[PDB]
């Protein structure tokens, strides 16, 4: 039978999150599981319709299709400001290679409608590569693209259990490339790994090694769109840093602020006296990213053996860098070199996780030990629920 | 999970 689901969560990364949806396995006897779901948090509203048949072949090759919509406000994600309203569709074949591996191959279409972009160097450099030349002194602008992509994926999952793993690894590799006829011309690859190594026979002392890598670039003279950038920093990547703070910072052009009021703060506003380019501490992401973490899981102090399996205590060293391979350092010698991958941020901290009756609760306290100009710290972080 | 626009990031805490 059909089912409805409604959830509410909260975290330092995304604020209050609302989730609503409907799902029906074998909807109307078609053999397709059909779902309609939406999510809303501080910076994004996302909705999707999905239809998937787990047995497109008798050997478990799956066929799935999706329709989706995204409304995103970048200032609400602690980035330099822009609005993106996007939508599209995709079709994906999933192949179970063996017990622990699956491969995915699909085709996608996506329309992106960018507007309210606050003028800044890296973003205008991408726009220029597309033949778009909006004004540098106003936030009233528009840029739309239509892209078609080939999408591929690989997931390896041999984690020993679905919650609090003590052994095994989970690896996810995702890639895509535009198909000729798309407005953009680029490729993009993301790799995530989590490996757990138990030390004791009882698996109460475990070492987790975690990595995340991202790399994308334009084909030809076009750059990868800034709306496909990678980010780092926050409760789920490099703990102890404010969400998305790591890496390049916007270099703003002097502009007349859309709704000026001397009661609020603005970046490079002409009304404040701005007549030249302004350095800032607003993150913009980058086309290259790497994160690494070593985390030592220990027994939880002053807790009962009966309720030990419900709580996880851990101590970690997190590391992260994000960079812009197309940053022109020679042209912007008076600004930090945002193309430099060696500005590795580091933090050390502790985390407490509880698989409570209501759901997963995660708290962390971490201190940056290595940071750069413009990076913002957020020592205490937490998340309640399954959305981050 | 965490979304970065339309991209997905499986958070290790969910594993
Ligand atoms: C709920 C029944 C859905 C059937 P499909 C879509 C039919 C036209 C709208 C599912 C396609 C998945 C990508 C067509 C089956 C395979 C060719
Ligand atoms: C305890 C697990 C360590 C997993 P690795 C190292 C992670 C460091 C942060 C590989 C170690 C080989 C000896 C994962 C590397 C993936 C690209």
């Amino acid at each position: 039978t059909g089912s409805f689901n409604f959830g509410i969560g909260y975290g330092t990364e995304s604020g209050v999150s609302f989730q609503a949806g409907v799902q029906q396995d074998n909807w109307l006897g078609t053999g397709y599981a059909v779902g309609i779901n939406g999510t809303k948090n501080d910076y994004q509203t996302y909705a999707e319709l999905s239809v998937t048949n787990p047995y497109f072949t008798v050997d478990g090759v799956s066929l799935g299709g999706r329709l989706f919509y995204n409304d995103f406000q970048a200032d609400d994600a602690d980035l330099s400001d822009y609005t993106n309203k996007s939508y599209g569709t995709d079709v994906t074949l999933g192949f179970p290679i063996n017990e622990y591996n699956s491969l995915r191959a699909g085709l996608g279409y996506v329309h992106n409608s960018l507007s309210n972009m606050q003028p800044q160097v890296a973003m205008w450099r991408y726009l220029y590569s597309m033949g778009e030349h909006p004004s540098t002194s106003d936030q009233d602008n528009s840029f739309k693209t239509d892209d078609f992509t080939f999408n591929y994926g690989w997931t390896y999952n041999k984690l020993d259990r679905g919650y609090f793993p003590t052994d095994g690894s989970r690896v996810n590799l995702t890639g895509k490339v535009t198909i000729p006829g798309s407005d953009n011309e680029y490729y993009k690859v993301t790799l995530d790994t989590a490996t757990y190594v138990p030390i004791d026979d009882d698996h109460k002392w475990v070492v987790l090694g975690r990595t995340r890598w991202g790399y994308g670039d334009g084909l030809g003279g076009k750059e990868m769109p800034f709306y496909e950038n990678f980010y780092a920093g926050g409760s789920s990547t490099v703990r102890g840093f404010q969400s998305n703070t790591i890496g390049p910072k916007a270099v703003y052009f002097p502009h007349q602020a859309s709704n000026y009021d001397p009661d609020y703060d603005y970046e490079c506003a002409t009304q404040d006296g701005a007549k030249d380019l302004c350095k800032s501490d607003d993150a913009v992401g980058g086309n290259a990213m790497a994160v690494a973490s070593l985390e030592f899981i220990t027994p939880t102090p002053f807790i009962s053996d009966k309720y030990a399996n419900s709580v996880r205590t851990s101590f970690f060293w997190d590391m992260g860098t994000v960079w812009d391979t197309n940053w022109d350092s020679s042209q912007y010698s008076g600004y930090p070199d945002y193309s430099d991958p060696s500005n590795i941020r580091m933090s050390a901290g502790i985390a407490l996780q509880w698989m409570s009756p209501l759901g997963p609760l995660v708290f962390s306290y971490a201190q940056p030990f290595k940071k750069y100009d413009g990076d913002k710290a957020e020592q205490f972080q937490f998340n309640i629920g399954k959305t981050w | 999970f965490r979304r970065y626009g339309l991209d997905n990031y499986w958070v290790x805490y969910c594993g």
